[PDB]
């Protein structure tokens, strides 16, 4: 503050935006809200 | 040594001068040193003293980084004997 | 160098006042900022206000100068301040645009 | 879905709704008795609320031009005609989404 | 809100209370340290007292070639409550909240 | 160890540092330079660059 010098980094808060959702925030859904669509649930949960 | 570079905005009568500087406020300036009043009018770029704001003369002679650009250094070839045919059309160019 | 201001609007110390002595409004002394007698046993020196708008956009009540007169410096009218104390000395001449104009003609 | 789940259409108010509409406005004026009610519905046919409120002002307006502070049963007549007209040409029946 | 670009919060003075204020009051502030010092009336602008009265030149309705009919609802909005403003409290119907007057120039 | 630290702790101290870009050479010597957020400032060059 008193003489402009690099001391110290913080995270990344910008240039790059935010667009991103957390997990303090996350969806409620969950795969035991998953009722149908069980074949093509394995192919995906393998996939992501 | 330092200076700050001014833009003359109008001249006023017993040897003074107004100037606009690049920060925010204008600032009154005096005539002063070898740079005389018939060497300046308005619309000319001035040289401003560090301490007291003084008209030390010009010496920017209006330049901007555009100048710079527009300004080619660099030189073609290039004459005919390089240009393959086209009699007419190299004739034209030549008279205007 | 004065910094250039140009006086927005006067309004004036001699009466509407502006210190605390006896009276918040109106001095009746008239040369004086804030007395409306001579027996409060204060007197001052008071012309007139004056609020200046600067070319740096920021605005100030400022003092008085060393000859100007209270008939010259009004509304409308180019004056030269302090670039940190914040009192007229020289008043400048009217108008801000012969910059422009004398180009445009021909 | 899960913000907005259910839509509710709000019409216009009916033959014998537009009735009830007026009365509340006549009680928050003032007014010399007015009765004629019956016959300034069929007139104002088709008006949202907002527009019976403006029709007292209406009347509000042709009374204090005979210099009266209370609504005669004649301006009422004479205000309803009026609003009625601009109301078809302003026209809005639309519903939004 | 200075005028030197900052919003300031300050601890206040013995001599201005917040009694002698209002919002949007113009103040002076010391210059040095930011603390309310004195009071100073409302703004007031050069052409902003100019804009309060240009009536004349007059143009009034026996210059202007007809235009009914649009000068009777001109008077109904604005000139018939204007004088006849006492009623219209009595009477508890509102007044126009003003008029848009739009077209063609 | 010491002098090392100390070097450093020093070049913080120093007020800051700005950053232009020459754009004329005058004839005196000196240089039109134009710092890049503020305004240009032609100024006599430094004593060990030509």
């Amino acid at each position: 503050r008193h003489s402009n010098a690099l001391v110290d980094i913080l995270p990344p808060d910008s240039d790059s935006s935010i667009s991103v959702m957390g997990e303090n925030e996350k969806p409620d859904v969950t795969y035991a809200d998953v009722g149908g669509l069980d074949m093509q649930k394995q192919e995906i949960r393998e996939a992501v | 040594n330092p200076l700050s570079i001014g833009t003359l905005e109008e001249i006023i009568d017993d040897d003074h001068a107004i100037v606009t500087s690049p920060t925010m406020p204008d600032y009154y300036v005096s005539i002063l040193s070898f740079v005389d009043k018939e060497l300046l009018e308005p619309g000319c770029s001035v040289l401003l003293h560090h301490k007291t704001m003084s008209i030390v003369g010009v010496l920017q002679d209006d330049a901007d980084p555009m100048v710079s650009v527009m300004k080619m250094d660099k030189s073609p070839t290039e004459s005919y004997s390089d240009i393959g045919g086209l009699e007419s059309q190299i004739q034209e160019i030549k008279e205007s | 160098p004065l910094q250039v201001a140009r006086c927005t609007k006067i309004i004036k110390g001699n009466g509407e006042s502006d210190e605390t002595t006896t009276d918040n409004n109106n001095s009746g002394n008239s040369n004086s900022n804030s007395n409306q007698q001579s027996t409060d046993a204060d007197e001052d020196d008071e012309d007139a206000k004056y609020v200046i708008n600067l070319k740096q956009i920021a605005k100030f009540v400022v003092g008085l100068g060393e000859r100007v007169s209270p008939t010259d410096i009004e509304e409308g009218m180019r004056v030269g301040v302090d670039r940190s104390k914040y009192n007229i000395e020289l008043p400048l001449p009217p108008r801000i645009d012969p910059s422009v104009t004398m180009m445009t003609v021909e | 879905p899960g913000r907005l789940d259910r839509k509710v259409e709000i019409p216009l108010p009916n033959e014998a709704g537009r009735l009830e509409i007026f009365k509340i406005h006549t009680a928050k004026v003032k007014k010399t008795g007015e009765f004629d009610f019956e016959a300034a519905v069929k007139m104002s046919d088709g008006f949202n609320g907002a527009d019976i409120r403006n029709c007292a002002t209406e009347a509000g307006f042709f009374a204090i031009r005979d210099d009266r502070d209370h609504i005669n049963p004649d301006d009422l007549m004479k205000a309803v005609r009026k609003v009625a007209e601009v109301k078809k040409l302003e026209g809005t029946i639309e519903y939004q989404k | 809100k200075t005028s030197s670009r900052q919003t300031v919060f300050l601890p206040m003075v013995g001599l201005v209370d917040p009694d002698k204020l209002k919002p949007n009051d113009l103040v002076g502030v010391n210059k040095d340290s930011y603390l309310i010092l004195d009071t100073l009336p409302s703004e007031f602008d050069s052409r902003v007292k100019a804009m309060e009265v240009d009536e004349k030149p007059t143009e009034t309705y026996s210059d202007v070639g007809g235009l009914d009919k649009q000068i009777e609802e001109l008077v109904e909005a604005i000139v018939l409550p204007m004088k006849r403003a006492d009623k219209f409290k009595d009477m508890g119907i509102r007044a126009p909240k003003g008029a848009l007057m739009y077209g063609p120039p | 160890k010491v002098r090392f630290i100390k070097d450093e702790l020093r070049l913080l101290q120093e007020p800051g540092s700005y950053v232009g870009e020459v754009i004329k050479i005058v004839s005196d010597k000196k240089v039109l330079v134009k710092v890049q957020p503020e305004g240009k400032y032609i100024v006599d060059v430094a004593k060990d660059i030509n």
